[PDB]
């Protein structure tokens, strides 16, 4: 499945993403935009032999596991595969997580590069009707 | 399936430091993360803080910068120390992973005073 | 820091009764809000996650719900090993703070 960016927004925003721990809606639909271009199902294969997985390209070396990954963690403790569903609740779920750490959104190279310090306000600006 | 076990003092002076530690087997304390919870005699529950992924640490402001939480990769264990204790540290400290799932037994630290 | 309101202190019901544990946040939350139940001498155990999604091997009984400020924790038909003290916990901002709790007993 693939948001349409209010869609998401909206999405987000039910999942308790809009201001958690300090980030506006804003900046995880930017981070969406950036990471997987709204796609759910998106997954990209490392140089490492990890994969990213899912809206918000959640790596295979740390977060996940999908068993192709050597010294692989699997801190949010759940199958690759449940990153990769038209429902973002556990993409969401492992994001928190991983926001929760001091690096904060930094954890997310697309939103280093292409959301923070932008008027990511705009990403959610005319939606809801 | 991870086993969690606090150790620590149960009775100490005040204007001390309180040390506790919390051994994780069945799990790697790996780049997981930590925390330290407690219940006052006659209260709710009170986050201490905790430690995540890239060694970054939160404390509870109301602890007054009194606390320090660490990660022992080579033992496998983390801990807990808070200094300058006085009657109002009382409490039964607990350690968990941070998602909530897995608890220490907990243990009683009293700071008679 | 964010206050958490529990309601009541102390909830009195019978066995096999519904009951209902009412949270507020003096912030906004979204749907991050824990529910924990904590049995004498026991550690809490987590029973509900981001305000209602359910645990595998949690009684269906139990079930949350709520968003922004206000949440709702309803025990079907409580039973004897559901009396215990119940505590909401927001971690939406840090500090994480848990609410006064919620002492269910028997009446």
């Amino acid at each position: 499945k693939v948001f349409g960016r209010c869609e998401l927004a909206a999405a987000m925003k039910r999942h308790g993403l809009d201001n958690y721990r300090g980030y506006s809606l804003g900046n995880w639909v930017c981070a969406a935009k950036f990471e997987s271009n709204f796609n759910t199902q998106a997954t990209n294969r490392n140089t490492d032999g990890s994969t990213d997985y899912g809206i918000l390209q959640i790596n295979s070396r740390w977060w996940c596991n999908d068993g192709r990954t050597p010294g692989s963690r699997n801190l949010c403790n759940i199958p690759c595969s449940a990153l990769l569903s038209s429902d973002i609740t556990a993409s969401v779920n492992c994001a928190k997580k991983i926001v929760s750490d001091g690096n904060g959104m930094n954890a997310w190279v697309a939103w280093r590069n292409r959301c923070k310090g932008t008027d990511v306000q705009a990403w959610i600006r005319g939606c809801r009707l | 399936q991870v086993q969690l076990q606090e150790s620590g003092p149960g009775l100490m002076k005040p204007s001390e430091t309180l040390s506790l530690t919390c051994s994780v087997s069945g799990d790697s304390i790996r780049s997981d993360y930590w925390s330290w919870i407690r219940k006052p005699p006659g209260k709710g529950l009170e986050y201490i803080g905790y430690v995540s992924y890239s060694g970054s640490t939160y404390y509870n402001p109301s602890l007054k910068s009194r606390v320090t939480i660490s990660v022992d990769t080579s033992k496998n264990r983390f801990s807990l120390k808070l200094n300058s204790v006085t009657a109002a540290d009382t409490a039964v400290y607990y350690c968990a992973r941070w998602d909530g799932d897995y608890w220490g037994q907990g243990i009683l630290v009293t700071v008679s005073s | 820091e964010i206050v958490m309101t529990q309601s009541p202190a102390t909830l009195s019901v019978s066995p096999g009764e519904r009951a209902t544990l009412s949270c507020r946040a003096s912030q906004s939350i979204g749907n991050n809000l824990h529910w924990y139940q904590q049995k004498p001498g026991q550690a809490p155990r987590l029973l509900i996650y981001y305000a209602s999604q359910s645990i595998s091997g949690i009684p269906a009984r139990f079930s949350g719900s709520g968003s922004g400020t206000e949440f709702t924790l309803t025990i079907s038909s409580l039973q004897s090993e559901d009396f215990a003290v119940y505590y909401c916990q927001q971690s939406n901002s840090w500090p994480y703070t848990f609410g006064g709790g919620t002492k269910v007993e028997i009446k």
